[PDB]
């Protein structure tokens, strides 16, 4: 629709290598970033997508906002393949990342793919949701594969940041059916209701 | 039981869409052998929390699982088990068959990256099998063929290493068994110190390996004359993790015999089941030579005078003037003291080398000494401003 800044937060933890996708799901997110990159770059004439890995590699940044997909796809193979996922310190990295974008009129949005549930307490997400809500930061949560063995631990994070779909607080639940990876987030209201595909 | 059937199926359901490694017949086989909660072999993350209860003799089925294990998890996960699991079973025959069929960078390396062998968690079989073979002939055959393949492993670690200490502790475990069968307790003492420092953080922190290590730390501390005598024993919690009896009490008698000097303490400090080793016969007088000498140094020290005489040493060591220059010069040549001994005037000059650990007595004393230096410089500094 309009200009926006998209930040993709992947999961490098130990449960990200599971078989939710054929071969290794750790290599599946390579196509997830490519699907969002081709969808957002073709929608607007100027758009950039960032990449932040906060699981097991410490809150580092593989690639920041850029218009080239060469270094983004290459950094996913040599990164840390196993670790512990922490969503409390990972979302704070993308908050300071949005100030480095191209245009200041772009909408602030954070897209995070959560594979396994975090072991940290949910009390930190309460104060974290109120921080992103005051700055009007869109939160996109994709929870898949962790619903079978555990309940969603980010529901309390969404309840505090809860806002109508026209602003922030976008929560998604992917059905564990025999469906392709790029088709799971395609039917979800992510790239839908935009200017062009 | 059904523990491996129910738990691994739920885990494999996430680890693979359609489980290749789930066989209704193989799941019933694990229940027939081991009916307890602790299973000798498992898959996914269950095998990490469950080790072999008694002995892993049923691992023959674990090797067949590797063929269908690739579609679930990469082969990095099965290298830490098998060859390295058979080491706890004290059987080198069944492990040797898989050592030659794999070796390094033949069957293990095609599309797979380098995890730096098997030290911790997942890994490949490149540098681990070379380390297992070094310990295979070390705990079975002589030490001639063990060091020949150990040098290639030592030069590889020095040339290429990683951030964690997981590789060092696995490397120190190889040298720990190498110097144990030898007659040199000085190199074995320093080897066990590096193995103990890396054992506590990770890599089998359980007390099973610490009981066999503490038995070697007691032998290396009493016989080894290299690093102090009892000084290093107080740094690491060695005696705190073991009992005080069954020939573990001799470590406590080391501090009392060196400080006091009673002859009846040394005779009862080690019995004939140990002291029969000729190494202690030469080191019997080398243990008390350092403590009795360093005790007299701090006693005679006032300001500028560390000088000692023969009568002061002859009372502590109970030896004539001939044995005074023999024992002290040996410790001086090792680099512990810069001083010397004058045989004519019966005077012994000693410099300051030993760092003199176990502090806390002089901290309050040296604090006022720094105030004296701070006052002299301040007074002389103000005089240079006016004049």
């Amino acid at each position: 629709m309009v200009l926006e800044a998209t930040v993709l937060v992947i999961d490098n933890s130990e449960y990200s290598r599971n078989g939710d996708f054929p071969r290794t799901r750790f290599e599946a997110q390579i196509d997830s970033v490519e699907f969002i990159f081709q969808a957002k770059r073709n929608s607007n004439p100027e758009n950039t997508v960032g990449l932040i890995s906060g699981a097991g590699a410490n809150p580092r940044v593989l690639s920041t906002f850029t218009a080239e997909f060469g270094k983004i796809l290459a950094g996913l193979h040599d990164t840390q393949i196993e670790g512990k996922l922490h969503m409390a310190t990972a979302l704070q990295i993308a908050q300071l990342t949005l100030k480095h974008r191209q245009n200041k009129v772009q909408h602030q949005r954070i897209v995070a793919f959560v594979c396994s549930p975090i072991s940290d307490s949910r009390d930190e997400l309460i104060r974290l949701a109120k921080t992103l809500k005051k700055n009007n930061v869109a939160v996109d949560i994709i929870n898949f594969g962790e619903i079978e063995q555990n309940t969603e631990l980010l529901d309390e994070f969404i309840a505090a940041v809860n806002n109508p779909q026209e602003e922030t607080s976008h929560l998604l639940t992917v059905t564990p059916g025999p469906r392709l990876l790029y088709e799971n987030i395609a039917s979800s209201p992510i790239i839908l209701e935009e200017g062009s595909s | 039981m059904f523990n491996n059937h129910e738990i691994d199926t739920i885990l494999s359901t996430l680890r693979m869409e359609a489980d290749p490694s789930l066989h209704p017949l193989f799941e019933q086989f694990e229940k027939f052998y081991e009916e307890k909660l602790w299973f000798q072999l498992s898959e996914s993350l269950t095998k990490f929390f469950d080790d072999a209860k008694s002995t892993p003799l049923r691992l023959r089925l674990y090797d067949n699982f590797v063929s269908k294990f690739y579609d679930k998890i990469n082969q990095l996960s099965v290298v830490k088990y098998l060859l390295a699991s058979l080491k706890d079973s004290k059987d080198f025959d069944e492990s040797l068959k898989y050592l030659d069929d794999l070796k390094a960078q033949f069957q293990e390396l095609d599309s797979k990256k380098q995890r730096n062998n098997g030290s911790k968690d997942h890994g490949d079989g490149i540098l681990l099998i070379d380390s297992e073979i070094a310990r295979t002939y070390l705990l079975k055959n002589d030490l001639v063929k063990a060091r020949d393949l150990l040098d290639d492993l030592e030069k590889t670690l020095d040339k290429k290493d990683s951030i964690p200490l997981r590789i060092t502790n696995s490397f120190y475990s190889t040298n720990s068994q190498y110097f144990k069968f030898k007659n040199d307790f000085n190199s074995f003492y320093y080897t066990s110190l590096l193995y103990l420092s890396t054992l506590e953080p990770s890599t089998s922190i359980t007390l099973a390996e610490r009981q066999q290590l503490a038995y070697d730390l007691s032998i290396s501390a009493l016989l080894g004359d290299k690093i102090y005598n009892f000084g290093e024993l107080l740094h690491h919690p060695i005696m705190e993790t073991i009992v005080n009896d069954s020939n573990y009490d001799w470590l406590f008698q080391l501090l009392n015999a060196l400080t006091v000097g009673d002859f009846d303490k040394f005779d009862s400090l080690i019995k004939v089941q140990i002291s029969k080793i000729p190494i202690l016969a030469q080191h019997e007088s080398f243990l008390r030579q350092k403590i009795c000498l360093m005790t007299l140094i701090e006693t005679v020290f006032v300001k500028n005078i560390r000088m000692l005489s023969f009568e002061d040493i002859s009372k502590a060591t109970h030896l004539p003037k001939d044995n005074v220059e023999h024992l002290v010069m040996r410790a001086i040549s090792l680099g512990l003291l810069k001083g010397s001994i004058d045989q004519v005037n019966e005077l012994v000059t000693i410099s300051w080398v030993q760092p003199r650990i176990i502090s806390g007595d002089q901290i309050t004393k040296m604090k006022d000494r720094l105030v004296e230096w701070n006052d002299q410089v301040e007074k002389l500094g103000k005089k240079m401003e006016a004049r």
